[PDB]
């Protein structure tokens, strides 16, 4: 029933400090705890403190005393970490996790880079066959290439395309990330009814369209 | 500090299977709680105090233990239940996480169906000339490609990047990227993308020439 | 504090509530809740339960007319888990009056 969102991804410079939020929607829960933990490159949790939002009690991993601050405002049910002092070590994907007796609910994450990198917008390349294809189903895709930094999410005729997608991990390159993402139709739909990726990046605010039509 | 200790750290069960996974604690703990992630997802509670499953969680899953002794049983072992679980307790601060069992589910073999595609002209006259290789769905994971500019092999400008197991055909999936200059890629005519598994006798074959 | 006793500090016991989420609670908030009880005196009680009873309404009340005045507010759920913990205590109080 309550809905966690967390804020989008930040891109910080080394020795700053970022702030990301965290809110409970539609909470009719007065009191309840709040975690937050900390993800990295995708693999191991660790808890870094927790709130209870009215009112008050903060409590902190030893371990992150002096690099996350914790607080609330009830005056718009957002809970905020201040990651302080930032290195690469703090790049990772921060969680927020609602408790509450038996219901949990964990936010989207909010993914940290800590880099010096700009902020490249991505070129989006459409990926069409050759002289000739068809089996019984065929496959299009599209390429996203030279963007800093993460995330993008491909969307699929706005995400009316969902059978048959696979979006995969974007790889690191020489300071740039660059993915790709394959979609398979039948036959007989492409080029007939028209097929588009739709490449968004929170962070250089980019949300590009691409028809796919045949080379 | 209590250091949860997950076993075993990756695991492949049959569908149908009954599946144990454990979680050992260094200190006595009073209840312990289990998460389940898939890769993309967030982390979700699975399992809470100890026995109770979290809201939507299948049946077929269950959670015990005592003390330093801690597990987790899918009685059925299902496709959807291919992810990564974790214990977490919370008897002392710092509320410590374990290092997590990846669990995956046996299928039966299968190809990847192998594609293969050009340059863009939006890419070519940006500067560029990126070829790319999708290998999908296929089971087992155990893949490599090869990459071919008229007969040569090429390493240093390949991108590869592999999906986790899908929850619903229960199959992995691949894509590798040849990554040239409109100088060197004009050059050359004919390119081929060239993968091995178990699947076929011979390594599966895709390839074009500059045409279309 | 009129016709009272104030005991001596104690060492807050754990209480165990039968959830993870109600022991974190109780164990990450109780540094609000009181370590000494306030008492009416042994003599006026027949028996140990009466003087528990009270022991616990009274503490309670001296501790919440005491924290709203620093600027403290306490949940539903506090008030609680503050009569379970002030329970033990008291419970403790009449122990030592006797030995």
């Amino acid at each position: 029933e309550v809905q966690l969102q967390q804020s989008g991804p930040e891109l910080v410079k080394p020795g700053s400090s970022v702030k990301i939020s965290c809110k409970a929607s539609r909470n009719t829960f007065t009191d309840y705890n709040l975690d937050w933990v900390k993800q990295s490159h995708g693999k191991t949790l660790e808890w870094i403190g927790n709130v209870y939002p009215n009112n008050g009690v903060t409590g902190y991993n030893q371990k992150f005393r002096g690099k996350a601050t914790l607080t609330v405002d009830k005056s718009s049910s957002t809970a905020y970490m201040e990651l302080h002092s930032l290195t690469s070590e703090d790049s990772a994907v921060y969680y927020c996790a609602l408790y509450y007796y038996d219901v949990s609910y964990w936010g989207q994450g909010t993914l940290v880079t800590v880099s010096s990198a700009k902020t490249t917008p991505p070129s989006v390349y459409p990926l069409a066959p050759g002289s000739a294809a068809q089996t019984n189903s065929v496959t299009l895709g599209c390429l996203v290439k030279g963007y800093f930094p993460e995330p993008v999410t491909v969307t699929w005729n706005s995400g009316s395309l969902s059978s048959g997608v696979h979006t995969f991990p974007a790889v690191l390159q020489s300071d740039l990330y660059t993915l790709s993402s394959s979609v398979t139709v039948p036959s007989s739909t492409w080029p007939s009814q028209s097929v588009t990726c739709n490449v968004a990046h929170p962070a250089s605010s980019t949300a590009v369209d691409k028809k796919i039509a045949p080379a | 500090q209590i250091v949860l200790t997950q076993s075993p750290a990756i695991m492949s069960a049959s569908p149908g299977e009954k599946v144990t996974m454990t979680c050992s604690a260094s200190s006595s703990v009073s209840y312990m709680h289990w998460y389940q992630q898939k890769s993309g997802t967030s982390p979700k509670r699975w399992i809470y105090d100890t026995s109770k499953l979290a809201s939507g969680v299948p049946a077929r899953f269950s959670g015990s233990g005592s003390g330093t002794s801690y597990s987790l049983t899918i009685s059925s072992m299902e496709a959807e239940d291919a992810a990564t679980y974790f214990c977490h307790q919370w008897r002392s601060n710092p509320y410590t996480f374990g290092g997590g069992t990846k669990l995956e589910i046996k299928r039966a073999d299968a190809a990847p169906t192998v594609s293969i595609f050009p340059p863009s002209s939006e890419q070519l006259t940006g500067g560029g000339a990126s070829v790319v290789c999708f290998l999908n769905n296929f089971y087992p994971k155990d893949i490599n490609v090869k990459w071919k500019i008229d007969g040569s092999e090429r390493q240093n400008g390949v991108l590869n990047s592999w999906t986790d197991q899908d929850s619903k055909d229960s199959t992995y999936s691949m894509s590798s990227t040849l990554t040239l200059t409109k100088d060197e890629y004009e050059r050359h005519n004919s390119y081929t993308c060239e993968a091995t598994h178990k699947t076929s006798t011979s390594p599966i074959v895709k390839s074009f020439n500059r045409n279309e | 504090l009129g016709g009272y006793m104030l005991g001596s500090a104690m060492s807050r016991p754990i209480i165990h509530f039968g959830s993870d989420y109600e022991d974190r609670y109780y164990r990450e908030n109780m540094h609000r809740y009181p370590n000494q009880v306030y008492y009416r005196p042994m003599d006026e009680y027949s028996n140990q339960n009466n003087f528990v009873h009270d022991c616990v309404n009274i503490t309670i009340k001296q501790h919440t007319v005491t924290t709203t005045t620093k600027g403290e507010n306490f949940t539903e759920t506090d008030v609680k888990m503050m009569e379970r913990v002030v329970e033990q205590m008291c419970i403790t109080q009449y122990e030592r009056e006797s030995q």
